[PDB]
């Protein structure tokens, strides 16, 4: 039984129904693999090291739980207070296993102030005056312990005596839990592997797994880590993933005695045949994706020879994505398309990915995509995948079902992944294009649009200083050069204050009070000097936009104009560090990936809310029927109509703000507002929505703008 | 005020207080970690002159 020690990565599944999945979900592809893992890691010990996280040095909590053996035979048994306590050794005088005398006892019961002798001499008895490692230290003995506190670590809690003790000397909440305690223990097995999340003494036998990724930040033992790592690397102790997959451990890649061409090893061919009738017909905030390593040529000399050509490794890109796509290992696709860019679904990987780097190094590149390096790129081969992994997804980049803005800079991509992905599909509905917010929205809205302006304003100055200016911000070593591009900027700053500011305040219902907004923008100021209550989110894009934009020549300006306003924004947001978009995208859209791959279909629902008549009729409307109207706020997916149902008798506490203007402009506000999390993780939301009547017949004219405020009801439909 | 107050318990072995205390310290290859980067560091420093 060889032990692989795991720390988990930046956004590690933990609610999974395995948490091998989590770690490569290739082992969980063949019943001749999966059989030879057992996993401990349980969950009392996760709790109780949840709670010490706070209280020890990464040295100290490495040092005290390395001696604890795999399958914990221990137990912590908590003593009542010693009047409480005493009386369990007379309820049942055989229980006076180390016969404390009856006169004792019962001086106790008498004295106001009965002190710890009930407690003394007893063996093994923890006192409140004692530290952390004294339990650790007995734990490796497997004997159960008995101690005077819960806070405890190494062992699974559980009271001693019946809860009628406790009861009183302890609350409900406490007293609650240490049941799964109270009946702990489960059996551990022999098989050939076992992962734990315990760590252990590394040698011979145990191994540290490396994923090449970042731990969670918020998993209380990422602080070992480093120590960890180094100790494995100076003896050869890590396991690339990979390396679990072969019938005989070795750390490496590329061995002799194993090509490594299976089935197996191929990430790409997902496959889901089994099934449980569970309520996750599926799981919508599990994500499977995988780390790839591509290779990328360019065209053959005159004799057809090819250079070696390079190859970069390309990080979480969404495995639906490709598999849909009908992408395969080992074949070389064409990258390029006919006007030169690259091909639409390549696009998605570097967008939907988290980070793009030189295969061998850690040095991250950002990708150029346009005519500018020579004997540029034709051909793209994917080799293999450097890691296949589900990763959790709810609620990660945004938090709010309303809305959320992304910011990005100018010249990205993001028309493509807004139409050419759902368009790739267009038959299950996925967003509506009214909802979407450009980032150019409201620069056209002005009746000389934004840019036309500031090219008004700017060709004042002289010709030398604007050229000057240019030549500076192109050239990078070209530090501060003040006096032509600060004059600039005060321009830029002066305009964008004077009319942009009120123009953005004036479409505040727009970006927000919609169904479900997604918007653009080119900086967070844009929305913080106007007071917009919507989340923002940093992203950025691993490709060169600098270089793209000036491939753009169709545009008001001569691609100069578009570069300085690319830098006034820069310049305009705010520092911080940056999110990858892809994270975003994969929140959004990831979800909607893995629809093909279903097998049953979908149900709809909504949440829709109710409109008394009286304030329709009282604001002029004409309007049939005596019962409340009702209006759909946001619609969702389920598969499995038996748990959908079950969990449909929720009161969601949160009140709408119904508001809608006589040309039946409707909006909709969240008083408290919606979390994304409070979501069930089986359903499935649309990038995008719009609120609606449910049905317009009803209404047989528009009177006045209406307000008005009711519940939410989450409802089937048909 | 530290150098007139100090005092310690009374039949107290200082080999055996420090020995049990010095313990955990030494227990890993960690402390010779500096060896080996200072082996680099005389490498990388060489070529580069």
């Amino acid at each position: 039984m060889i032990t692989i020690v795991v720390i988990p990565t930046a956004h590690f599944s933990w609610t999974d129904t395995n948490f091998l999945n989590s770690v490569d979900y290739r082992l969980t592809s063949q019943p001749k693999i999966r059989d030879r893992f057992a996993v401990y890691a349980p969950g009392w010990l996760r709790r109780q090291l949840d709670e010490f996280s706070a209280s020890l040095t990464a040295s100290e909590l490495l040092q005290a739980l390395q001696t604890i053996p795999i399958p914990v035979k221990a137990r912590c048994l908590l003593l009542p207070k010693p009047k409480r306590f005493a009386q369990w050794l007379l309820d049942v005088p055989s229980a006076n296993i180390w016969h404390i005398p009856v006169t004792t006892l019962r001086a106790t019961v008498a004295s106001k102030h009965p002190s710890s002798d009930v407690y003394n001499y007893i063996p093994d008895h923890v006192p409140p005056s004692a530290e952390f490692d004294t339990v650790t230290r007995r734990v490796a003995a497997g004997r159960d312990i008995y101690v005077r506190s819960t806070k405890v670590l190494g062992a699974p809690l559980c009271l001693a005596a019946p809860a009628k003790y406790y009861a009183g000397y302890l609350s409900t909440h406490q007293l609650d839990g240490v049941y799964p305690d109270n009946w702990a223990p489960d059996n551990f097995h022999k098989r050939e592997f076992c992962l734990t999340i315990l760590p252990s003494l590394l040698g011979p036998r145990t191994f540290l797994l490396d994923v090449d990724a970042d731990r969670d930040a918020s998993y209380p033992l990422s602080v070992l880590w480093p120590q960890l790592r180094v100790l494995a690397l100076k003896s050869r102790l890590l396991l690339p993933p990979v390396a679990l997959l072969r019938r005989v451990v070795d750390p490496g890649l590329k061995p002799t005695w194993s090509a490594d061409s299976d089935a197996a090893f191929r990430a790409l061919r997902l496959s889901r045949p089994s099934s449980a009738s569970k309520p996750t017909g599926f799981d919508f905030s599990a994500l499977p994706v995988v780390d790839i390593i591509c290779l990328f040529e360019s065209e053959p000399d005159d004799h057809g020879r090819v250079a070696p050509g390079t190859r970069l490794t390309i990080h979480s890109v969404p495995t639906d994505l490709l598999t849909s796509l009908s992408i395969q290992e080992g074949v070389r696709y064409p990258l390029r398309q006919e006007s030169g860019m690259f091909v639409p679904w390549v696009l998605l990987a570097l967008l939907m990915s988290d980070d793009v780097t030189i295969s061998g190094t850690r040095r991250s590149v950002k990708l150029e995509t346009a005519h500018a390096s020579a004997r540029p790129f034709v051909h793209i081969t994917v080799e293999r995948c450097a890691s296949a992994r589900v990763v959790d997804v709810r609620g990660s980049p945004a938090m709010y079902a309303n809305a959320v803005c992304l910011t990005l800079p100018k010249g990205s991509y993001k028309s493509t992944i807004i139409d050419t992905l759902p368009a790739m599909f267009s038959d299950l509905s996925i967003l509506e294009q009214a909802a979407v917010i450009d980032s150019d929205a409201l620069g056209d809205s002005l009746r000389p649009s934004f840019e036309t302006q500031f090219l008004e304003r700017l060709e004042n100055l002289d010709p030398k200083l604007l050229d000057r200016a240019v030549a500076s911000i192109l050239s990078p070593a070209s530090d501060t050069s003040d006096d032509a591009v600060t004059t600039v900027l005060d321009v830029f700053n002066a305009l964008y204050r004077e009319v942009m500011t009120p123009a953005q305040r004036s479409r505040l219902p727009l970006l927000t009070q919609q169904g479900r907004v997604l918007a653009f923008a080119h900086s967070d100021y844009e929305l913080l000097s106007a007071n917009i209550p919507i989340q923002v989110v940093r992203g950025s894009i691993p490709i060169d936009h600098v270089v793209n934009l000036l491939a753009r020549r169709n545009r008001v300006g001569g691609t100069a104009l578009q570069v300085l306003l690319d830098y006034c924004y820069r310049t305009q947001a705010s520092p911080l560090a940056p999110t990858p978009a892809g994270r975003l995208y994969k929140q959004l859209f990831g979800p909607w990936l893995m629809v093909p791959r279903l097998s049953d279909p979908l149900i709809k629902l909504r949440l829709v809310a109710s409109a008394p008549a009286k304030v329709l009729r009282a604001a002029g409307w004409t309007i049939d029927g005596d019962p409340p109207l009702e209006v759909s706020c946001l619609c969702a997916y389920v598969t499995d109509r038996a748990m959908a149902a079950a969990l449909i008798e929720r009161r969601l506490d949160s009140r709408a703000l119904v508001n809608v203007g006589g040309d039946q402009l409707m909006f909709v506000e969240y008083a408290p507002p919606l979390p994304l999390v409070s979501i069930p993780r089986t359903f499935l939301l649309p990038v995008t929505y719009v609120v609606h009547w449910v049905s317009p017949q009803r209404v047989l004219l528009n009177g006045g703008n209406v307000s008005f405020t009711s519940g939410l009801e989450w409802t089937f439909d048909d | 005020v530290a150098m007139l107050c100090g005092q310690t318990e009374t039949n107290l072995i200082p080999s055996h207080h420090y020995g049990k205390a010095f313990a955990p310290l030494f227990a890993s290859n960690a402390m010779f970690t500096r060896n080996q980067r200072a082996v680099i560091t005389r490498e990388a420093f060489v070529c580069a002159r």
